[PDB]
RNA sequence: CGCGGGGUGGAGCAGCCUGGUAGCUCGUCGGGCUCAUAACCCGAAGGUCGUCGGUUCAAAUCCGGCCCCCGCAACCA
RNA sequence: CGCGGGGUGGAGCAGCCUGGUAGCUCGUCGGGCUCAUAACCCGAAGGUCGUCGGUUCAAAUCCGGCCCCCGCAACCA
RNA sequence: UCCCCCGUGCCCAUAGCGGCGUGGAACCACCCGUUCCCAUUCCGAACACGGAAGUGAAACGCGCCAGCGCCGAUGGUACUGGGCGGGCGACCGCCUGGGAGAGUAGGUCGGUGCGGGGGA
RNA sequence: GGUCGCCUCCUAAAAGGUAACGGAGGCGCCCAAAGGUCCCCUCAGGCGGGACGGAAAUCCGCCGGAGAGCGCAAGGGUAGAAGGGGGCCUGACUGCGAGGCCUGCAAGCCGAGCAGGGGCGAAAGCCGGGCCUAGUGAACCGGUGGUCCCGUGUGGAAGG
RNA sequence: AAUCGCAAAAAGGUGGGCCCAGUUCGGAUUGGGGUCUGCAACCCGACCCCAUGAAGCCGGAAUCGCUAGUAAUCGCGGAUCAGC
């Protein structure tokens, strides 16, 4: 709905630098990233932690929406699990909740991880776009000591447009992303 | 979450809160009371909101800390293993390498007294 | 939009890194950084931090070439 | 082969019925007392449970094939 | 199904015909003693007194009975 | 009546998998937005709605190839209803009628009926 | 010794049916949601992808017609749902039943449609329990609740 | 060498600071960086600086010394010896 500054940031600085690598024929070729999948991906709050929620709800004051409980796939013996239990926190940041989640990762969040050095760059998966995984949660600009209690890493998914794993690179590192090399 | 690597202590003392980062201690922690003038030990919290921003910067870039000290003692320690040295073999096998008596003690390179028949 | 249970996040002003608040509208007031987009290693800058050339190894103790061929 | 019961730390026994749940005794190794050994006092160590499939979320436990311990039979008029 | 009685600390039970105390040995910790495993001995954590709803001035001893174990009885086309 | 298009029926993959192309004035789609109706175990993704700036990239459409899948004969045979003889047997042979499965040659990147909206 | 009723499959010779102390398995339950409806949705698995986190917890991607699932045995069926989730619900109706399936009898089984009165749905329609095929017991004797039909001259009662 | 030297005796007195926490208790262990001896410091020393900041919240069964300036608790000192 609104106008943020890493929207416009996509806009007028890395369309061009994109058509300048692959030179798109189309307006649309084009990458631009889509789905914004957060997973907290509990199974912390296994047959126990009601408690789930004051971890989601931070979930929720660090995404902007409240996030979708996602269950058990099936029963599982050694992971002390029933089909049914909650297991996942799943929040999908789609649209203009991406760039205003999105570049307070980058600028504020991601630097603020401690002894930060790139991003593995293989994790790239080959087919389409991209992911990759956290180590905690205190790190976002939201909260500090008193207000986060357990901790908590948590996986984050793009879902850009980009057909090949070669273009997704420069989509993402241009975006604002720093790499390991 | 706070300086420089994780949170320094609030409620304690700016000569004391010191030292508990991975690279100081009280000896260390004269750069704060000396170097930068800061109060005598009144505490983290009690610090002038701009005093307490003006030591995030004079500490970080003066020394070495957390996860780079961290590795900095760690991986100095490889290259021990990759010439073979007395020092790197007896740290491959985790045994007193600083040379000293491994017969009675010697636990703390060793681990709880593994007993046997 | 789910009308109600999602934080209404207001625009926030980020006071973060050393002259830049990056505005974007987060559902926290207001933000601090201790460590930021601004310094930092892989950001830019050679960042020598106070790390040089691998602390003195190994010919960088001086006090060599006793030796004089 | 026919039925019946059994197989679990080294020895001997619980545990199965009602699944997720491994205990009792001895002994064994470490330590104490003692001149010393036992006694006794202080600690610990030790079983994927016959064997295999398999049911279930999952098996000492439920199920079935085979190996084995033991108990009655295989009536020969 | 119908008549008999209670379902009390973790494991047993006296409180109880006549309500007043949020009950005693075993068990368990610490303690004096023991050479010890022991009896003795001083202090202790344990009641939502099966629950629910009552009778009052509160109930655990007085009720409607929920409950579902022990007890007896009789019937089973 | 010929053609493209949209909404659809029907034969049952010769239709399909894939790669190669081309189609936006039309019509279809993505696309614009969250105000309204409506809407998400989170998200206007989807469903919804108000739109018409962009586009044909995606999807869909028409088409091209035969790598895949698919369909696939003729000939002969196995088998067999019926009628005979044959071997100790396990089984074997002849007559007459019927006659596959695999495999081979080859075919296939669809075929159409109803209405509507364009072209002449 | 084993067996005895029921269901699945095979034997069973391409209709139905068919024996043997033939070969293999299950049933004597379960579900106020696992049911009715309306809306909506789509598997197993494999590869790459990713803090804890795993051969397999959860999130992302591309490939998947059905090998998942459908309470539990097996076969058939089945995603153009019969399977997964949500809203309202209680047709797990009362009175019937044209026509058939099976069949020695008796039982078993399918059901359009009509009437009363409701459920969901905008409506067309769907609901007389569950993807079906087991989850069972004839008659006699009695219990309980109703109805108020008989009630030993007669009004009641007893009994039925 | 009752000259001068090792020599500030420490517990103590006095001011301050902590604030019931594996902590300012605790100093084990370790990485690089230095001084001193002695040819010499890998095995192998001792001191020094940075940093690291471990077991330990008082000890199972058992067990030891000591009856008065003695137990307990403090520092100093020689001999061995280049150093330790
Ligand atoms: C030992 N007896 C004999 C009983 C008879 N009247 C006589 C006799 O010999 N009967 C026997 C006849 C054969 C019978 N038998 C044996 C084997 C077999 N396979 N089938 C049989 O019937 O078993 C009988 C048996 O011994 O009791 C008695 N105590 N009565
Ligand atoms: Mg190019
Ligand atoms: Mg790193
Ligand atoms: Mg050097
Ligand atoms: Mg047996
Ligand atoms: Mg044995
Ligand atoms: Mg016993
Ligand atoms: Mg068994
Ligand atoms: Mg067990
Ligand atoms: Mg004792
Ligand atoms: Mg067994
Ligand atoms: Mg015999
Ligand atoms: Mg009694
Ligand atoms: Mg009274
Ligand atoms: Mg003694
Ligand atoms: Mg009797
Ligand atoms: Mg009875
Ligand atoms: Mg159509
Ligand atoms: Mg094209
Ligand atoms: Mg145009
Ligand atoms: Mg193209
Ligand atoms: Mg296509
Ligand atoms: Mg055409
Ligand atoms: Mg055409
Ligand atoms: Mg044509
Ligand atoms: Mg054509
Ligand atoms: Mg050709
Ligand atoms: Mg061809
Ligand atoms: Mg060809
Ligand atoms: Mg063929
Ligand atoms: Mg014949
Ligand atoms: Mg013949
Ligand atoms: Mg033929
Ligand atoms: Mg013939
Ligand atoms: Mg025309
Ligand atoms: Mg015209
Ligand atoms: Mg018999
Ligand atoms: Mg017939
Ligand atoms: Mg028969
Ligand atoms: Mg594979
Ligand atoms: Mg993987
Ligand atoms: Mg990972
Ligand atoms: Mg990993
Ligand atoms: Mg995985
Ligand atoms: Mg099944
Ligand atoms: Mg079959
Ligand atoms: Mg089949
Ligand atoms: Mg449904
Ligand atoms: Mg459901
Ligand atoms: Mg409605
Ligand atoms: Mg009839
Ligand atoms: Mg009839
Ligand atoms: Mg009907
Ligand atoms: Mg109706
Ligand atoms: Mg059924
Ligand atoms: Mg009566
Ligand atoms: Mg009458
Ligand atoms: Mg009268
Ligand atoms: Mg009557
Ligand atoms: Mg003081
Ligand atoms: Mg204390
Ligand atoms: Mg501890
Ligand atoms: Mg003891
Ligand atoms: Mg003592
Ligand atoms: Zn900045």
């Amino acid at each position: 709905p609104l106008d943020l500054a890493l929207k416009r940031k996509y806009y007028e600085e890395v369309r061009p630098e994109l058509i300048r690598r692959f030179g798109y024929q189309n307006v649309w070729e084009v990458p631009r990233l889509e789905k914004v999948v957060i997973n907290q991906g509990l199974g912390e709050a296994k047959e126990d932690a009601r408690i789930l929620e004051k971890a989601a709800q931070e979930l929720a004051l660090i995404t902007g929406q409240k996030p979708a409980v996602t269950r058990a796939k099936k029963s599982i013996s050694n992971f002390k699990l029933r089909k049914g239990m909650p297991i996942g926190l799943r929040v999908t940041l789609r649209r203009d909740r991406m760039w205003i989640f999105l570049e307070k990762l980058l600028n504020v969040a991601l630097p603020r991880i401690r002894d930060f050095r790139g991003l593995n760059p293989n994790s790239f998966d080959g087919r389409g776009n991209y992911n990759l995984g956290l180590r905690e949660q205190l790190i976002f600009p939201e909260i500090t000591y008193d207000m986060v209690d357990a901790l908590r890493g948590m996986d984050i998914a793009v879902v850009t447009t980009a057909e090949t794993d070669e273009e997704a690179r420069a989509l993402l590192e241009l975006l604002g992303f720093p790499f390991r090399k | 979450a706070r300086i420089a690597g994780v949170e320094i202590p609030r409620n304690k003392r700016v000569d004391v809160a010191l030292t508990y980062i991975y690279g100081i201690g009280k000896a260390r922690a004269k750069e704060a009371l000396e170097k930068t003038g800061i109060n005598p030990a009144t505490r983290v919290k009690d610090l002038t909101e701009a005093e307490v921003v003006r030591l995030r910067e004079y500490v970080e870039n003066t020394w070495k800390l957390e996860g780079e000290l961290r590795a900095e003692v760690a991986a100095n320690i490889k290259r021990l293993m990759d010439i073979g040295c007395y020092r790197g073999l007896r740290h491959r096998r985790g045994l007193p390498v600083r040379g000293q008596r491994t017969r009675t003690n010697a636990r703390t390179r060793k681990g709880p007294r593994k007993t046997v028949a | 939009m789910k009308e109600g249970i999602h934080p209404k996040l207001v625009p926030a002003r980020i006071i973060c890194g050393c002259g830049n608040v990056i505005e974007t509208y987060s559902t926290k007031p207001e933000i601090y950084v201790e460590v930021c987009s601004k310094c930092h290693p892989f950001y830019t800058g050679q960042q020598r931090f106070v790390d040089t050339e691998g602390r003195v190894e190994r010919f960088q103790r001086r006090y060599g070439d006793s030796y004089r061929k």
